[PDB]
C-alpha cells in the first residue's frame, strides 16, 4: 500500500461542514485490492489480537462489532485503514470518529477521509495504521513493539501542540459565546474576533494590559511605595545590602519575629518566614545572600488569593500547604501514605490534588516543627510538609468567595486600580477574611500581574468559578460585534467581476473594505499583495487585518478542495451558477458532484443572513433545500416561475425588466437603474454582465444598504483596460472596434457571442479558439463560432505546443465547417502579428473579436494602431 | 502557489 | 513568567 | 492647555489630571500602551514574521547559530552585498553594513560573535524615521551620519576643524547639533571609504566618519514631512496598528519618500516602541514640530475634562461640620465623594 | 376604491367647463384637441394621476424640502405649478402654491400610469426609527396553583433594577 | 378635514 | 532603556 497525497482541512468542506478538522489520503492499493480479507489467510485474528479494542467501531451494520462483523468478508482495505488509523488516535487520549472510504481514479485507489485532534498527530496515526495493517496481510501477527513505539509518538507529538490551561480556559469560554479564534504565528499569541474588532492575548495578559502597570506589579518596593502612598495596609519592613546588620533592622521592624528574603526575585528561594532567633537570622540571612524586603515584620494568619478583572472582584481562594494530622496515633510517614493514597491526588492537571513528595526540604520544615518521619502526632495535631501553599505541590485551595466582608472588597479593587492592573492576583494575609483586615491586622502583601486559574476553576473545597466569563465581558462588552460581515461570492463564471463591483458598491458608504480575488488582494484601492490571491491563505489575510470593516470574498473550488473555508459562516453566500469547467480535477467527474462544491457556500450562511441563488440554473435553483439561510432569487426573466412563487410569499427577487434592474420586494416594484446606462454592461447588449450587476445588487440590498447606494455604486463603476484587463476590452479604431476577451469553458464563449450578436454594425470577425490544454471540446467551440461570426479564421497552433503542432486548429477547423461552411475558412496558425494584425480586413463598423493564449500581448499590438 |  |  | 501635573514616588512616573481623569506617563510610554505590543516591538524576528504575514515588506535574510555558514547563507540571500549583525540586541554593535567580500563576512562574523538576523540582504538608500501617535502620522523626519566634504581641495583633518567650528555644535542639549570626534572608530569607517585624515578630497567628494545616524554622535536630521506620498502615509499607519504601539518610531530605507516603496524598492527595516523626540522637536533643517499636542489629544480628546469639581472650605469655625454637609449632599448623586477633615480622610 | 379610475360624469358644471373652450356634446374636435370636462384634478372624478418621481431637478428636490421646514410639517403636500419638474422653478417661472398638511396617498399608491410607491415604509421609520423597539417585555405566568405569588416576586425582582413594572393580578393592578 |  |  502506497501513499500518492496527503490533504489536510481546516474548516467546513466538500466531505462535511461540521467535520472541520480531517485528513483526506490519497491510498494506492497496489495489492489487496484484489484480495478482499478471505484471500488473506490470518487476517482477522491477527488484526484483533493486535488492536482488541476494534469491536467499538460500527459501519454500514448499526452494532457493536460491526465493524468486525465484516473484515472477514473483506472492503479490500477501505474501512480497515481508515478504523485503525481512528483506532490509534483514540488509544493515546485523542477523540475523532468520523471517516470515510470512496474509490476514485483507476481501480485501486481510494480516498481514506478521517478525522483528526492535533495536525501531526493525525498524519502520523495515518502513515502508522498503513505500516501496522500491511505487516498483517503479510504475515499474521505485528510486534507488540512496534506498536508501543508509535503510540508513544503520538502521545508526544500532541502534547507539544497544547495550549496551557489558562488559554484552554479562555478559548473554551470564547467557542460558547460565539467569538471566532486563531493562532498566531509569534509569541505564542491568540486572536480573537475579526478585522476591527479584533483582541489578542497571551496566556493571562491581554491588549488591555498597560505596560506601566504591569511593570510596576514587578517591583516590590516600588509597589509597597505606591500603595502606602494611597493609605493601604502594607508589612513593615527595611533593607540591608549584605552587611551584618541583621541584628539593628530589628530595632526599626518590631523585633526577632521577621521574615527574611533575598533581596532580589528569583522563585521561592533563600526565604525563612518565622525567624525566632539571631543565629536564624544569620542562617537565613547565609540563603538570601545568594541573590543580588530583608526583615519585615512577620504577621499571623492565612495565605488568601483574591482575583480582580476589570476592578471589579471575581473569586477568593484560600490557600494551605501540604500537610498531614493527628489522625489516630499514627506516624507521620504512615499519615503521608494514608492521604497520598486519596483518588483525587495525581500527576499534572489529570487530578485536583497531587502527591505529597518528601525530600530533603520536607524534613528541614519538620525539623522546625520539633518532628520527623517516625514521629507519632497527637490527635488532631497538624505539621506541615512545605513552607508555602501551591495546588502543584499537594496543597488545598478552598473557595471563600461568598464570605468575604464589604468592606475588603472595596479595598482589594482600590488596590488593582492604584497599580494599574486589569488582571490582578492579590496576596493577602489574613486571619478572618469576613472581618475587615483593619480589625484582623491583616496586610496585604503582593499584587500579582497576569495570575493563573486553577485554583479558581478547580478548588478542592467550594464550587468552581467561571473566570473566563468576566475576561471575555470586558474583551467584548455586552452588545457590540466580534465579527465584521463577510460576503462570499461562488460559481464557475462572473465571480471577480461580481467581487469588484460588490466591493465598489460597499465603499460608497465610507467604509473600509477588503477584498480579494484572482488579480491581487486590496485594501480601499491600495494593492497589499499581487497574483492568484483566491483561497484561505489570502481570506485569513483580509480577516486579520486591524482596519478592515466588510470583507468580500471570491471562492475558488481550488482552496475549498484543497484546504476548505477559511472563515466557518457568513453573512451573504453567492451562487452564480455551475458549469462543466474543471473537470476530472480534484476527484471530481460530473457536474452533480461540483454542484456539491459549490454549494459549501450557501450551506454556511448563518442562519440570520441570505443565500443567493440563480433561479435561471436548475443545479443552483436547487441548493434553496439544503440552506438554513433565508432565500433571495435573481433572474433575467420575471416570469420565472421560480420568482412568481417567492414573491407571493414575500420572499425578495432581482430581475430585469422593461430595460430596468429592479428589486421585487414582497408586492413592491423598486427601480434602480437602467441597464444602457450602467457602463459595465456594453449598452444593454451582454446578458451576463447584467446577471452580474443583479447579484451583486441584490447582496448589497439584503445585507442592508440603501438603494440610493447602489444606485450610485453601479453608475459610478468601471472595467476599461488595465483595470480588467482580458474582460470585455473593447477598443475603438476609428469606424472599427476590436474586443479582447478571455473565456474558457465553452460557457464563456456563449456570453462573448451573444455580445457579438447585438453588434449592429458590419462583419463579425473572429481571429481564434482554444490551446492545446483542453479536452475533446473543440468541435463545440467551432460549432459556437459558426453561427456567430461570418468571418473565421483560425490561428490555433500557439507558442506553448502543449500538445505536437497546429492539430488543435484541425479540429476548430472541422468543427467550423460542420455547422456553417460559408465563412472563409482560411487557417493562418500565427498569432502574434500574423492573425491579430489583420484587422483591415474587416470594413467600417466590424467587429474583430480576439481570443489570445496571452492577453497582455493582444492589448499591446492593439495599441500599436493608435486606439481612441 | 495556485487555487483556481 | 506566566501563571503568577 | 491648563492640565495639572504631579511627579510620583516611583519609577520616574509622571501623574496628568486629577481623580478619576488622571493619566500617568513615564518618558515615551504611557497608560495607552499596551505590554504585547511592546514586548512584540523589542522582538526582531517575532516583528519581521508577523509583519511579513501582512503583506509588509522586510528585508530578505536568515539564521547562522555561531557556524561557518556565511558562505551558505548568501545563496537563500542574494550573494555577497549582506548585512552581519550579532544575533543578539546589544546597541549598536559588532555590526557591518555593507559586506563586499568572504573575508569581510567572517570579521564580521568574529564581532557578531560576542552576542548571545546575521545575513540580510543589503539595500540602498537613506534613513528614515516615521513618528505615528494614535494610529496616525505625526512626523518624519531624514537622517544622515556625521560627514564632511569636498569643500574645495583640503584636507579631511581640514575640513573637519572647518566644520566643527559651526556655531549650532555643542555639548548636550545646549545646541543642535554636536561635535564631531575623530576617534578609532572614525579611523576605520573612512578606511573602508579608502581615506585618511591627510587624505585630499575630490570636490564635492562626501565622507563619512559614522556608520549609523545619530545627532548625539554629530550627524544631522532634516524634516520631510510634507514630502510623504500618500500611500507611504498609508503603510506607515497599518504597521502601527499591527504590532499594536500608540507611539511609535518606523524606520524606513528608501531612496526616495516621495515614491512608494514597492516602486523604490525600499524596505521596512525596525519598528521601535516608546521613540525619542529631539529629531523632530529641533531638527537641524526644515520647520520644528510640537509634537506632544497629539499624545495630550489621545490622553485627554477634545471635549473631555482633566480635573474633577473641588470645593474647599475655609474659616476660622465651622469648617468640619460644613464639610461634613457639603460631602453628604453631592453623596446623593450617587458620585464617589472623597474628603479631608480633622478626624479622618474619608471616601463613600 | 375598486378601481384605479373612475367614471367620467357628464352634468351642469361639464357643460359650463365646455362652454368656455367653444365646445358642447355634439361637437366634433380636430385630431388630438383635448377638452376638459373639469376645472380641476382629482382622481375621484375621473382624472389621472402620472409617477414623475424619478424626473424631478435636485434644486426643485431641495426647495421642497426647504418649504416643509419652514412651515414646520413633518408629512406634507406641497402644490406646485410649472411647466417642467425637469427644469429649476424659477427658469421655468413655476410657483408653490399651496401647502397642506395631512395629505391623502391613493394617488401615490395607486397611480394610473407609473409605478406605485410604498409611501407607508418612510412613515413608519420616523415613528419607529431603525433599531429602536417598538415592544417592551412580556412575562406571562400560568399554571393551576402559585401565579399570584410567583407573579408578585418576579415583579419585586425586576423592580430593583428601577425600570417601572407593571402588573396584574387577581388581587388588583399595580404600578411601580 | 383629512386626505387634503 | 527609553529615546528609542
Ligand atoms: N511579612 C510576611 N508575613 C507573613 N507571611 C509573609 C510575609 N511576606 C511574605 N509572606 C508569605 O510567605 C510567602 C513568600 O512569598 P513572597 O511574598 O516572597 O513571594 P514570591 O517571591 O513570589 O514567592 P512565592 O512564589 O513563594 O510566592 C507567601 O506565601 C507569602 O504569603
Ligand atoms: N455569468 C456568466 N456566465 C457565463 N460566462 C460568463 C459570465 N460572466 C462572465 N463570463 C465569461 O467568463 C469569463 C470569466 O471571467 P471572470 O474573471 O469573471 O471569471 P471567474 O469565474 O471569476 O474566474 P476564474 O475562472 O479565473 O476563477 C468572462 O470574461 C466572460 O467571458
Ligand atoms: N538590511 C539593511 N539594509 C540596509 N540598512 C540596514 C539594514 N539593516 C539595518 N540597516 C541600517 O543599519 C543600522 C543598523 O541598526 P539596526 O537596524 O541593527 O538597529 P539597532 O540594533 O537598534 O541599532 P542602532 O541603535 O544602531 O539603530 C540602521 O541605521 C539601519 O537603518
Ligand atoms: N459658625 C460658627 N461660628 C462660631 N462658632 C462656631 C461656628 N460653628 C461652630 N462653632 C463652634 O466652634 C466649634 C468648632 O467646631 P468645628 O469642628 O466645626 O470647628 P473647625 O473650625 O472646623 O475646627 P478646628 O478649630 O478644629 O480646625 C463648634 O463645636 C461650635 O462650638
Ligand atoms: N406550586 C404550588 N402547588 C400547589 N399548591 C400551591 C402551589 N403554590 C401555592 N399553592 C397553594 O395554592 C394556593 C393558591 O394560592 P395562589 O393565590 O398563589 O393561587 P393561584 O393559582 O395564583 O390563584 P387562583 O386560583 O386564585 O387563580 C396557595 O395559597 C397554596 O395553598
Ligand atoms: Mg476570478
Ligand atoms: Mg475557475
Ligand atoms: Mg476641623
Ligand atoms: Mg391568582
Amino acid at each position: 500500500m502506497k501513499i500518492l497525497k496527503t490533504l489536510t482541512l481546516r474548516g467546513p468542506n466538500y466531505w462535511s461542514i461540521r467535520r472541520k478538522k480531517l485528513i483526506v489520503m490519497r491510498l494506492d492499493l497496489e495489492d489487496l485490492a484484489e484480495r478482499p480479507s478471505n484471500s488473506i489467510p490470518g487476517f482477522y485474528e491477527g488484526l484483533i489480537k493486535v488492536l482488541p479494542s476494534l469491536v467499538e467501531h460500527f459501519c454500514s451494520p448499526g452494532y457493536q462489532g460491526g465493524f468486525l462483523e465484516r473484515v472477514k468478508e473483506g472492503t479490500y482495505m477501505g474501512h480497515i485503514v481508515e478504523h485503525v488509523a481512528l483506532e490509534l488516535q483514540e488509544l493515546v487520549g485523542m477523540t475523532a470518529g468520523f471517516g470515510r472510504t470512496r474509490e476514485t481514479s483507476t481501480p485501486g485507489v481510494y480516498n481514506v477521509v478521517y478525522e483528526y485532534v492535533d495536525e501531526q498527530a493525525g498524519r502520523y496515526a495515518g502513515r502508522a495504521a498503513v505500516r501496522l495493517c500491511r505487516s498483517l496481510v503479510d504475515t499474521g501477527d505485528y510486534p507488540r513493539l512496534e506498536l508501543e513505539k508509535d503510540l508513544e509518538d503520538l502521545r508526544d507529538l500532541g502534547a507539544n501542540s497544547a495550549l496551557g490551561p489558562s488559554t484552554e480556559t479562555i478559548v473554551t469560554e470564547a467557542e460558547a459565546r460565539k467569538i471566532p479564534w486563531m493562532l498566531l504565528s509569534a509569541r505564542a499569541m491568540v486572536q480573537l474576533g475579526y478585522g476591527v474588532y479584533q483582541q489578542r492575548i497571551q496566556a493571562t495578559l491581554s491588549s488591555h494590559s498597560g505596560i506601566l502597570g504591569v511593570e510596576l506589579a514587578c517591583d516590590k518596593e516600588g509597589t509597597k511605595t505606591i500603595l502606602q502612598d494611597a493609605g493601604i495596609p502594607v508589612p513593615r519592613g527595611t533593607t540591608i545590602q549584605y552587611f551584618d546588620d541583621l541584628e539593628e533592622a530589628i530595632n526599626d521592624v518590631g523585633g526577632y519575629p521577621v521574615v527574611i528574603k533575598p533581596l532580589d526575585g528569583n522563585h521561592g528561594r533563600g526565604i525563612t518566614i518565622n525567624v525566632r532567633h539571631w543565629q536564624e537570622a544569620i542562617a537565613a540571612y547565609d540563603l538570601a545572600a545568594e541573590e543580588s524586603i530583608i526583615v519585615e515584620r512577620y504577621y499571623e494568619g492565612s495565605d488568601h488569593r483574591v482575583l480582580v478583572v476589570n476592578g471589579k472582584l471575581v473569586a477568593v481562594a484560600e490557600r494551605i500547604p501540604a500537610h498531614v494530622t493527628g489522625d489516630g496515633s499514627s506516624t507521620i510517614s504512615e499519615l503521608i501514605e494514608k492521604t497520598n493514597q486519596d483518588p483525587n491526588r495525581g500527576d499534572g492537571h489529570d487530578n485536583i490534588l497531587t502527591k505529597i513528595v518528601v525530600n530533603k526540604t520536607a524534613i528541614d520544615v519538620m525539623e522546625r516543627q520539633g518532628y520527623n518521619l517516625d514521629s507519632v502526632l497527637p490527635k488532631d495535631e497538624v505539621v506541615y510538609l512545605r513552607a508555602t501553599a501551591n495546588l502543584s505541590t499537594g496543597g488545598i485551595a478552598i473557595d471563600r468567595t461568598d464570605d468575604i466582608h464589604p468592606e475588603n472588597i472595596w479595598l482589594m479593587e482600590r488596590v488593582a486600580k492604584v497599580i494599574g492592573l486589569d488582571i490582578a492576583g492579590i496576596d493577602v494575609v489574613t486571619s478572618d477574611i469576613s472581618k475587615p483586615l483593619r480589625e484582623t491586622n491583616g496586610v496585604i502583601v503582593e499584587v500579582n500581574a497576569a495570575p493563573g486559574f486553577r485554583m479558581h476553576v478547580a478548588p478542592s473545597q467550594g464550587l468552581p468559578r467561571n473566570v473566563a466569563a468576566p475576561v471575555l465581558d470586558m474583551l467584548f462588552p455586552p452588545g457590540t460585534p466580534s465579527r465584521i460581515p463577510i460576503l462570499a461570492v461562488t460559481g464557475t463564471n462572473g465571480k471577480t467581476t461580481t467581487t469588484r463591483l460588490l466591493a465598489h458598491i460597499y465603499r460608497q458608504t465610507g467604509k473600509t473594505v477588503g477584498y480579494t480575488s484572482t488579480d491581487a488582494i486590496y485594501i480601499n484601492e491600495y494593492c497589499v499583495e499581487k497574483g492568484d490571491n483566491t483561497g484561505p491563505q489570502s481570506a485569513g489575510v483580509i480577516l486579520r487585518d486591524p482596519t478592515v470593516e466588510v470583507a468580500v470574498l471570491e471562492t475558488a473550488r481550488g482552496g475549498i478542495l484543497r484546504a476548505g473555508l477559511a472563515f466557518d459562516s457568513c453573512d451573504v453566500g453567492v451562487v452564480l451558477n455551475v458549469a462543466a469547467d474543471h473537470l476530472g480535477l480534484g476527484d471530481i467527474d460530473t457536474i452533480e458532484q461540483m454542484a456539491k462544491v459549490k454549494s459549501v457556500i450557501a450551506e454556511v450562511v448563518d442562519p440570520s443572513g441570505y443565500a443567493v441563488l440563480n433561479a435561471d440554473d436548475p443545479l443552483v435553483a436547487a441548493m434553496a433545500d439544503k440552506v438554513k439561510a433565508k432565500v433571495a432569487y435573481f433572474s433575467m426573466n420575471p416570469d420565472n416561475p421560480i420568482i412568481q412563487a417567492h414573491v407571493r410569499r414575500n420572499g425578495i427577487a432581482a430581475v430585469y425588466e422593461s430595460g430596468y434592474l429592479s428589486i421585487l420586494e414582497g408586492s413592491w416594484t423598486l427601480r434602480v437603474e437602467q441597464a444602457k446606462l450602467i457602463p459595465m454592461t456594453m449598452g444593454g447588449m451582454a446578458p451576463f454582465m447584467i446577471a452580474n450587476a443583479l447579484a451583486a445588487c441584490l447582496a448589497a440590498f439584503v445585507n442592508g444598504l440603501d438603494v440610493e447606494v447602489i444606485r450610485q455604486g453601479v453608475r459610478t463603476f468601471t472595467t476599461s483596460a488595465e483595470q480588467t484587463p482580458g474582460r470585455m476590452n473593447l477598443f475603438n479604431l476609428g469606424q472599427h472596434h476590436a474586443l479582447v476577451d478571455y473565456a474558457h469553458n465553452p460557457a464563456g464563449y456563449r456570453a462573448v457571442g451573444d455580445f457579438v450578436k447585438n453588434w449592429q454594425g458590419q462583419r463579425f470577425g473572429v481571429v481564434g479558439g482554444p490551446g492545446d490544454r483542453r479536452d475533446s471540446d473543440l468541435i463545440e467551440l467551432g460549432q459556437i463560432a459558426a453561427q456567430v461570426f461570418d468571418r473565421i479564421i483560425v490561428k490555433e497552433d500557439d507558442d506553448k505546443r502543449g500538445r505536437s503542432e497546429g492539430e488543435t486548429a484541425d479540429l476548430i477547423v472541422k468543427g467550423i465547417l460542420q455547422e456553417n461552411p460559408g465563412a472563409s475558412y482560411e487557417v493562418i496558425l500565427d498569432e502574434t502579428i500574423a492573425l491579430n494584425k489583420a484587422l483591415d480586413q474587416v470594413e467600417e463598423k466590424g467587429l474583430v473579436v480576439v481570443f489570445p493564449e496571452s492577453v497582455t500581448r493582444a492589448i499591446d499590438l492593439i495599441k500599436v494602431r493608435n486606439p481612441i | 502557489d495556485d487555487d483556481n | 513568567d506566566d501563571d503568577d
